[PDB]
């Protein structure tokens, strides 16, 4: 039924595209039990700042120090910059901007292409993004909310992306009638 | 349908993960290189997983008193010149 | 640091640091109250803690560690095919 | 026949003396009441000169020092805590997904999602292929490679086969790890006490340790002392076999606060339904004492020395 | 062919042997009866060897 499965994906990409974002800007991804700004408590550690909870000084939280074998010191670095989550946003960015603009110069039944390519591609980015993170995390603990709206963003973006090819495919055969 | 290069490539590869196959030879010397990469496969991914067992089990399992230092003279062992350490050792009656 | 050796087995004998002074030293009657009111208040634990733990610089499941570079290995992989599909 | 009634008699010999082997009625090793200033006990007994000496496991203190003379103790020791050794652990409903850690299992699957859909944008996008592989064929494929299982279909293209022979090396690697981690399985404190206030704890009613106790400071013995003060019916018991038995007859809902010596000889001894937990939360020794002016107090000390240098207090314990 | 009583009788115990298959389920509900019977297979095989 096209034109229903043009807003499904349209949604699906903007879902994908805030949850991703909001999993990168938050900081609960991992609920761990150490030290708040420089006692041992708990802390809503994120991608960026290691913040802190239940605590003498509750609330009052810094920036993670990535930094303390050049294998180590490259999956740090890849760990510091999160530069797979971030360019997972940017691809998920990118696509819809492509789905958007699959209204205005129509007929190109080339660019939707573009868009589920945009849209799996950020999902593979997404998945070696969280083996880093929890590999370099081995350097209790339990994961917050922020890690599974990423893990979602994963999933819905693989979805649209699948909805994407398939709409291609349904144009090029609509344009071989 | 037939072994061409790419076919052949595709055959191996499947046949070394043991991940079954879409087509297998027909002729007797298409069966002698299979059934000769099947045993190459069969033996050394046995021996893969076995050795894969063997490095977590041994390691899950990790000499440690006086006895064994007094045994050792390789290892030289050594106190403070004046100390109650050197004295506990002098006036000691246990045999180690 | 730098953390460049390590203890064996356990303790050959038991024994105590003891403050000490002359045969009929005025300060021997006090030093012992001294020592024992510390030890009920748990000052020298304070100590201990401050001068030890302060100074501090030192089977079981598979973990995403132990097999990350076959993940890598594969994701590369799917990069590679979807190139090569587009290129053709 | 015992440890102490040994050490009396090498402590006899080394000077010389004799010993007649007393027990005390009340059976309580001793303490003193704030109001009464009053002595019980061996201490009582000593002050009060109905003996003369204690070889026993007395532990040294400020309070008794004040008024007695110990030797150098004969025996290091802690408080610790004493609690019913609970029942073994069964494997377990869904104890098969053990030999690999939950992100392995969780990345799995998202590995999985992905290989599919690659494989389904790979087969079937270009409009010059229009390869059986739809997005329903393609999650097959990947699901029956992971298991090792029939494959049915396999990718004819070049892109489709470099997808499907990296998810044949993922699948060898992860499920032979798990198969050789089988193998390997099938082959081979105080604060969590002060937290847990379902879990009850008490102490022998005259001893160092419930004065300790008292006399603290620190939070999580002080939160202790409020409890026993507070905890209905008195958790105090008069003899370590009474809190040995409570302990013994809880189900493992009674802890009991004592030195680690007795802990580690129960322990040692069946039934062996207990066990000592955590770590020692103050460090004392046990001493000989004797009352103020007793011409054994300075030999008792040597004797003590000599014991241990000798390694004759390490046979008797051993 | 299809499955039935007998195909199908052989196609569960070709999967436990792990000896591959000459067809498979093309239904939603047949490949959930052959998914799960895929997993019983490799846990209870792995835990024999």
């Amino acid at each position: 039924d096209r034109g229903v499965q043009m807003l499904l994906t349209t949604v699906g990409a903007f879902a994908a595209f805030s949850l991703m974002t909001i999993a990168v800007g938050t900081d609960y991804w991992l609920y761990s039990r150490g030290v708040c700004k420089t006692e041992e408590v708990m802390t809503h550690s994120g991608l960026w700042r290691t913040c802190c909870l239940e605590g003498n000084f509750k609330g009052l939280c810094k920036q993670i120090d990535h930094f303390p074998d050049t294998a180590e010191y490259f999956l740090r670095a890849v760990r510091a910059s999160s530069i797979f989550p971030i360019l997972s946003v940017i691809l998920l960015f990118m696509g819809g901007l492509c789905i958007a603009a699959s209204e205005f110069y129509k007929t190109r039944h080339n660019i939707i292409l573009s868009a589920g390519i945009f849209f799996v591609s950020a999902g593979l980015s997404n998945i070696i993004g969280i083996i880093v993170y929890i590999s370099a995390n081995a350097g209790s603990y339990s994961y917050g909310w922020s890690f599974y709206f990423g893990a979602l963003s994963f999933i819905i973006a693989e979805m649209v992306g699948v909805l994407a090819v398939h709409m291609f495919i349904d144009r090029h055969k609509q344009l071989r009638a | 349908n037939e072994f061409g290069i790419f076919n052949s490539l595709w055959f191996s590869l499947g046949a070394f993960m043991r991940q079954g196959c879409d087509i297998s030879p027909r002729s007797l010397s298409g069966r002698i290189v299979g059934g000769v990469w099947w045993f190459f496969t069969l033996i050394i991914i046995s021996s893969y997983t076995a050795n894969l067992a063997a490095f977590l089990t041994v390691e899950r399992m990790v000499i440690e008193s006086a006895e064994d230092l007094s045994k050792q003279t390789e290892i030289a062992y050594g106190t403070l010149d004046s100390g109650s350490t050197k004295e506990f050792f002098r006036r000691s009656k246990i045999a180690v | 640091k730098p953390c460049d050796t390590m203890k064996v087995g356990g303790n050959l004998d038991s024994k105590g640091y003891g403050i000490a002074t002359p045969k009929g030293s005025s300060l021997g009657t006090p030093v012992n109250l001294a020592v024992l009111k510390l030890s009920e208040q748990g000052v020298l634990d304070k100590l201990k803690n401050k001068w030890w733990y302060d100074k501090g610089e030192c089977t079981s499941a598979l973990s995403l560690s132990n097999v990350a570079g076959v993940f890598y290995i594969l994701v590369g992989g799917l990069g590679l095919a979807m190139l090569v599909a587009l290129i053709e | 026949e015992g440890y102490c009634v040994d050490l009396a008699a090498e402590i006899a010999k080394h000077c010389g003396f004799k010993y007649k082997l007393t027990i005390v009625g009340d059976g309580k090793y001793g303490a003193r009441d704030a109001d009464t200033k009053i002595w019980n006990g061996m201490v009582g007994e000593l002050v009060y000169g109905k003996a003369d000496i204690a070889i026993a496991p007395l532990t040294i203190t400020l309070v008794r020092e004040e008024v007695i003379d110990f030797s150098k103790p004969f025996m290091s020791l802690g408080i610790s805590i004493m609690i019913k050794k609970p029942q073994k652990s069964k494997p377990g409903v869904f104890s098969f997904l053990d030999p690999l850690a939950y992100e392995i299992w969780m990345c799995i699957v998202f590995a999985y999602i992905g290989v599919s859909v690659v494989l389904f944008l790979v087969s079937r996008f270009s409009p010059y292929e229009w390869n059986e592989f739809g997005i329903f064929n393609s999650l097959w494929f990947s699901l029956g490679a992971f298991m090792r299982q029939g494959c049915d279909i396999s990718p004819r293209s070049l892109s489709g086969r470099i997808v499907g022979g990296v998810w044949w090396f993922f699948t060898l690697i992860i499920i032979s790890s798990y198969t050789a981690n089988l193998a390997a399985f099938l082959t081979v404190s105080a604060e969590d006490l002060s937290k847990q206030t379902e879990i009850a704890y008490g102490t022998l009613d005259s001893g160092s340790t419930k004065e300790f106790f008292r006399r603290s400071k620190i939070a999580v013995f002080d939160k202790m002392w409020t409890y026993m003060r507070s905890a209905e019916p008195s958790v105090f018991v008069r003899t370590t076999a009474e809190g040995v038995a409570r302990v013994r007859k809880s189900k493992g809902k009674y802890a009991y606060l004592l030195e680690s010596t007795m802990n580690e000889y129960i322990e040692q001894r069946k039934p062996c339904d207990t066990m000592k937990v955590g770590g020692n939360l103050d460090s004392k020794g046990y001493g000989i004492a004797t009352p103020k002016g007793s011409s054994l107090g300075t030999p008792v000390n040597l004797a003590v020395l000599k014991l241990s240098e000798q390694g004759v207090l390490d046979k008797l314990k051993n």
